[PDB]
DNA sequence: CTGACCACATTGTAAGTGTCAGTTTTTAAGAAAATGATGAGGTCAG
DNA sequence: CTGACCTCATCATTTTCTTAAAAACTGACACTTACAATGTGGTCAG
C-alpha cells in the first residue's frame, strides 16, 4: 500500500491511538530476563507449545472451534502461511474464488502452475451451486462476512457447501474469518468449522486486524488427514514467528488481558460509525449507501454524472485520497462508480470535516 | 424455561430455543411464526427482549422478514450426516527434548548477549508519539534500515552496493523460495556434498535439478563444474562447513569468468559465519572482485546477533533487483516493523560491533582451552581446521562403527553430531563426529569433556 | 660490532561499583458508563 | 381493525476508568582498575 498526504481510506487500515503502549511493555520487560535464557536460541517450528495450547482455549471459547491443540500451526504474515498449503495439496487442483473478494487468491495463482473459478456473488452470498455444476476442488469464502459488500451466509448455503464437500474425499474448504468478533449485537455465528463431524475444512485465521497490522502473526488449524501430512512433509522448515513474540501473546492472552482489549475496541468503533452514518444521513439523495452494518468500511455509490476516473483524480487533487472499486473486481462494474471507504486510519474528531471536505471535492 | 438470574442472559437462551424448533423440525418451514405482541404477553417479557432474539435469527437466516407481516420460517431439513473420519500420522520431527549438554554448531553463546542495551533500544521505539509503526509501510524494509545496512557493509565486509537494491527478509529458506520463484524451473543449482542439508532438501519440492559434488582442502571442483552444463551454484567463499576449507583466489578468478562464459549464469555466495576469524580479520567479500553483475550476495543477522530474532538480508544487482520490484510489488515483508525501527538504532550507535568483539574473544578463548585439554590425548583422536570457527571435527579411530558411538552420546544424556547426516556417499571408515560449543560456557567445558571422553571408555 | 633476534613495560580503552535525580512501575478507592430487562410510549399499511 | 413493526427512558449490576501515594527503577557522573596493543630494550651471528 501507500503513504498520505493529509487523509487517506483504507479497509485494512486500523485506528491505532487507542492501542495500549504500557500493558505491552510491561509483558515484554516481564518476558526476556536473565533467568530466560533458552529463549535466545531457536525454538519449534509451529510455535511454542503454550501458544498454540493458549489459542485452542480461546477459539474453543469464542467462535466454537473443536480443535485439539496439536494440530494448529502458526506462521507470519497471511501470504506466507498459504504457499506451504499450495505445494502441501499438490498442482492438480483449480481454486474458487469469489469474483468480488480479497484480491489475495488472484497473486497467489499468478506464480503457481494452477488457475481459478470465478463466481457471481449476491446478496445473500456466494453461488452453492455454480460450484456444484463445476468441477472445482478448493473454494475460497468468507462465512463470517463477505468483503466488501457485507453479505453473510445462511444456514441453508452453508449446509449445502459442506454436504458438497462431503460428497467425495478429493475437495477442500478455505475458511477466512476477516472482520470477525466486531459484530456488535451478537458473536455472527458459531464458525463454520463447528458444524462439521466429518473433518473435512480447514480453519485460516489472523492476528493483524485485531491487535496490530505490523507484529505479524496468523494461525491456521488443520483437520485430523491433512495436520499429519503437513508436518511429517515439512519437518525441515524453521518457524517465521519470532520466539520472544510469543511468550509475550501467551501471557498478554493468558491472563485474560486480550479480551478487555476487544470489548474496548467494539466501543471504540461503533461510535465513529454511528457518527458517520449521522452525517451521510442528510446525504441521501445521490449518494445512496449499501451493506450490513459491521466491521471496519462502506461502500457509497455515486449517482452523479461523472466518471470513476476523473472522480479519483479530483479528490486527489486537493489532498484527499479516494479509493475506487475498479481493482477489487474482475468484471466492469455498474454504471454507478461503486465506491469503499474505510473510516478506521482517520483521526476520531476529524470524521466531521474530513467526509464534509470530500463530499466537497466533486460536488455540493 | 428458566435463564433469569443466570450469567447467560435471556438473548442468547431465547434465540437459542428457536434454534431447536427450526432445526429439530417441531416447526416446519413456511409456517407462521408468532408476532411479538402475543409472544410478549405469552412469556411474560417485554418486546425488547424477545425483539432481539429474533433480530439475530434474520441475519442467520432461520427467518425472513416481511415489512408488514410476521416473520416467517425460511431454513430446510438439514443434511446432518454423522460420520467421524480420522488419519494418523508419522510426524517426523530430529531433535530431542530438554537434556543437558547441545553441542550443535548453530548454537550461539546465550548468557552473554547485552539484555540491558537491548530493553533500553526498545523503550525509545514503542511510545505514544510512535504510532504510524504498528500499520504497513514499505514492503521492502525500513528505508532507514536499508541505508545503514549499505553503510554498514560497505566499510565492514567489502561489499559495494547502493540500499535500493538492499533486501529484507524472514530467515534464509522464505529468503530463498523468492528467488526460484524469481529465477524460474529451467535451472540446475550446483551445490557442495557433504555439506549442509538445506538447498539439497528444500528442492525435494520444486521441478529443479541439483548436481552433487566434492570439496577438497582448496574448496570445490571448479574445473568439474566447467565441464558440466549447470547454470546458478552454491558455494560458502569465506568459510565452509564443516571443514573450515578456504577457497583458493586463483580458483576465484576461474569461478568469476565460469559465470562470466554465459549470460544466463549467476553465483550465490553464502557467508554466513563472518568477522568470527580469530586473527588476521578475515578474507574479503567475493563480490567486490566482480565488475559486471554476475553475483547475489546472501546473509544474515542470526549467528551474529540473536538466533531467535530471525532476519536476514540479500543484495541483488541491478537488472536483477529491477525485474525483483516490477514482479513482486503486491508482497509484504514477513518483519516485524518494530524490530527493524529497533536494530536500526542498535546499529546506528556501534553497539553490534561491541557485541562483535566481546563474543569474539569468548569464543576464542574458549577454543584454545578446548585444544589445549583435546590435545593431550591424540592417539585416537584428530581435528581439522582449528584455527577458525565455532565447531570442531573430531575423528575417532577406536575399532568399531560409529552408530554405538552416537548413540552412547544419548545413554549418558549427551548430545552428539555424526557427520553421516551432512554426508551423502558413505566413504568414512573412520567415523567423523563434529562437535559444537557455542552454547555451553566456560566453566562447563571441562567436566562436559570429560563425561563424553569417559563414554567412550577413555 | 652491527643488523637480527629475542624481550619485557608503558598505555589507552572496556569492565566494576556507588550516588542521585528523574521518569518511572505497582496498588488500593472512588467514580462513571455500558449492559440486559421492564415499561411507557412512536407510525403505518392492508 | 386488528394487527403489524418500532422511539424514548431508568432501572440493578457490573465490568471500565481517572486519581493519589510509596517503591522500584535507570542515567550521567565519580572514579578506580584489568586487558591487551606497541615501543622499547637485552643479547645473538657472520
Amino acid at each position: 500500500k501507500q503513504d498520505t498526504i493529509r487523509y487517506n481510506f483504507h479497509p485494512t487500515h486500523i485506528d491505532t491511538t487507542s492501542f495500549p503502549f504500557e500493558q505491552w511493555r510491561k509483558y515484554f520487560k516481564q518476558t526476556m530476563c536473565k533467568e530466560n535464557h533458552r529463549l535466545l536460541l531457536n525454538g519449534d517450528h509451529q510455535g511454542e507449545a503454550s501458544f498454540r495450547r493458549e489459542i485452542a482455549y480461546y477459539l474453543h471459547h469464542s467462535r466454537g472451534v473443536n480443535c485439539t491443540p496439536e494440530q494448529v500451526v502458526v506462521g507470519a504474515g497471511v501470504e506466507t502461511l498459504l504457499q506451504q498449503l499450495f505445494l502441501l495439496l499438490g498442482e492438480s487442483k483449480v481454486y474458487g474464488i469469489e469474483d468480488p473478494g480479497y484480491q489475495l487468491m488472484r497473486k497467489l495463482l499468478s506464480h503457481y502452475p494452477n488457475d481459478y473459478v470465478p463466481f457471481q456473488v449476491d446478496e445473500e452470498g456466494i453461488d452453492v451451486d455454480s460450484i456444484v455444476r463445476t468441477a472445482v476442488d478448493v473454494v475460497y469464502t468468507t462465512p463470517s462476512r463477505h468483503f466488501p459488500y457485507g453479505s453473510v451466509l445462511s444456514i441453508n448455503r452453508r449446509k449445502q457447501l459442506l454436504h458438497w464437500a462431503e460428497a467425495h474425499e478429493n475437495r477442500y474448504i478455505i475458511e477466512d474469518d476477516y472482520d470477525s468478533e466486531f459484530r456488535y449485537t451478537g458473536k455472527t455465528i458459531p464458525s463454520l468449522q463447528s458444524m462439521d463431524v466429518h473433518n473435512k475444512v480447514i480453519y485460516l485465521g489472523a492476528f493483524s486486524k485485531s491487535l496490530i497490522p505490523s507484529v505479524r502473526i496468523s494461525y491456521m488449524v488443520l483437520p485430523a488427514p491433512l495436520a499429519h501430512l503437513y508436518k511429517n512433509k515439512f519437518s525441515y522448515y524453521h518457524s517465521t514467528v519470532s520466539r520472544i513474540d510469543q511468550q509475550v501473546l501467551t501471557a498478554f492472552m493468558k491472563q485474560g488481558d486480550f479480551e478487555k482489549h476487544l470489548n474496548r475496541m467494539r466501543k471504540i468503533y461503533r461510535r465513529k460509525l454511528e457518527k458517520v452514518l449521522s452525517l451521510l444521513k442528510r446525504y441521501e439523495d445521490k449518494l445512496l449507501i449499501i451493506g450490513e452494518r459491521s466491521g471496519l468500511h462502506i461502500v457509497l455509490v455515486v449517482k452523479n454524472g461523472m466518471d470513476e476516473q476523473t472522480l479519483v483524480e479530483k479528490a486527489l487533487a486537493a489532498k484527499a485520497k479516494v479509493y475506487p472499486l475498479s481493482a477489487y473486481s474482475l468484471e466492469r462494474a455498474i454504471h454507478p462508480p461503486q465506491i469503499v471507504l474505510g473510516f478506521g486510519s482517520i483521526p476520531e474528531d476529524e470524521l466531521e470535516e474530513a467526509i464534509a471536505t470530500v463530499l466537497n471535492a466533486w460536488g455540493f | 424455561e428458566l435463564n433469569r438470574d443466570l450469567p447467560t442472559p435471556l438473548y442468547e437462551q431465547l434465540y437459542a430455543h428457536i434454534k431447536t424448533e427450526i432445526t429439530e423440525g417441531r416447526i416446519g418451514y413456511g409456517t407462521k411464526l408468532p408476532s411479538k405482541r402475543k409472544l410478549a404477553d405469552s412469556l411474560k417479557l417485554s418486546q425488547n427482549t424477545v425483539e432481539a432474539a429474533y433480530e439475530q435469527l434474520v441475519a442467520e437466516g432461520y427467518v425472513e422478514v416481511i415489512p408488514r407481516k410476521g416473520f416467517y420460517v425460511q431454513a430446510y431439513e438439514d443434511l446432518e450426516y454423522i460420520r467421524a473420519p480420522q488419519a494418523p500420522g508419522d510426524a517426523l520431527a530430529t531433535k530431542q527434548d530438554t537434556i543437558r549438554y547441545n553441542f550443535h554448531p548453530t548454537h550461539i553463546d546465550t548468557t552473554s548477549f547485552p539484555f540491558e542495551q537491548w530493553r533500553k533500544y526498545f523503550k525509545q521505539t514503542m511510545c505514544k508519539e510512535n504510532h504510524r509503526l504498528l500499520l504497513n509501510g514499505d514492503h521492502q524494509g525500513e528505508a532507514s534500515f536499508r541505508r545503514e545496512i549499505a553503510y554498514y557493509l560497505h566499510h565492514s565486509r567489502g561489499v559495494n552496493c547502493t540500499p535500493e537494491q538492499v533486501v529484507v527478509g524472514a530467515g534464509v529458506e522464505t529468503l530463498l523460495q523468492q528467488l526460484f520463484l524469481l529465477l524460474g524451473e529451467s535451472k540446475v543449482y550446483g551445490i557442495e556434498d557433504p555439506g549442509y542439508q538445506l538447498m539439497r532438501k528444500l528442492l525435494s519440492h520444486y521441478p529443479n535439478d541439483y548436481v552433487p559434488f566434492q570439496v577438497d582442502e582448496e574448496g570445490i571442483d571448479v574445473d568439474s563444474i566447467v565441464r558440466t552444463a549447470v547454470d546458478v551454484v552454491y558455494t560458502t567463499p569465506s568459510r565452509h562447513f564443516p571443514y573450515g576449507s578456504v577457497l583458493s583466489i586463483n580458483r576465484r578468478k576461474q569461478l568469476l569468468h565460469w559465470a562470466e562464459a554465459h549470460e544466463n549464469r549467476y553465483i550465490i555466495e553464502d557467508d554466513y559465519d563472518s568477522e568470527f576469524r580469530y586473527t588476521g580479520k578475515t578474507i574479503p567479500s567475493l563480490q567486490s572482485m566482480d565488475v559486471h553483475n554476475k553475483v547475489i550476495y546472501l546473509g544474515a543477522f542470526s549467528k551474529s546477533l540473536i538466533p531467535s530474532v530471525r532476519i536476514s538480508y540479500m543484495v541483488l544487482p541491478a537488472p536483477l533487483a529491477h525485474l525483483y520490484k516490477n514482479k513482486f510489488s503486491y508482497y509484504h515483508s514477513t518483519v516485524s516493523r518494530i524490530d527493524q525501527q529497533v536494530l536500526t538504532a542498535f546499529m546506528k550507535q556501534g553497539d553490534f560491533e561491541k557485541h562483535l568483539n566481546r563474543m569474539r574473544k569468548i569464543y576464542r578463548r574458549k577454543l584454545e582451552k578446548v585444544l589445549s585439554l583435546l590435545k593431550r590425548y591424540e592417539d585416537k583422536l584428530l581435528i581439522i581446521g582449528e584455527r577458525s570457527g565455532l565447531h570442531i571435527v573430531l575423528v575417532v579411530k577406536n575399532g568399531m562403527d560409529e552408530q554405538t558411538l552416537v548413540e552412547k552420546a544419548l545413554a549418558a544424556k549427551a548430545k552428539v553430531y555424526p557427520l553421516s547426516a551432512y554426508s551423502l556417499e558413505r566413504a568414512i571408515h573412520p567415523p567423523q563426529i563434529v562437535l559444537g560449543f557455542g552454547s555451553i560456557p566456560e566453566d562447563e567445558l571441562e567436566e562436559a569433556i570429560a563425561t563424553v571422553l569417559n563414554a567412550w571408555g577413555f
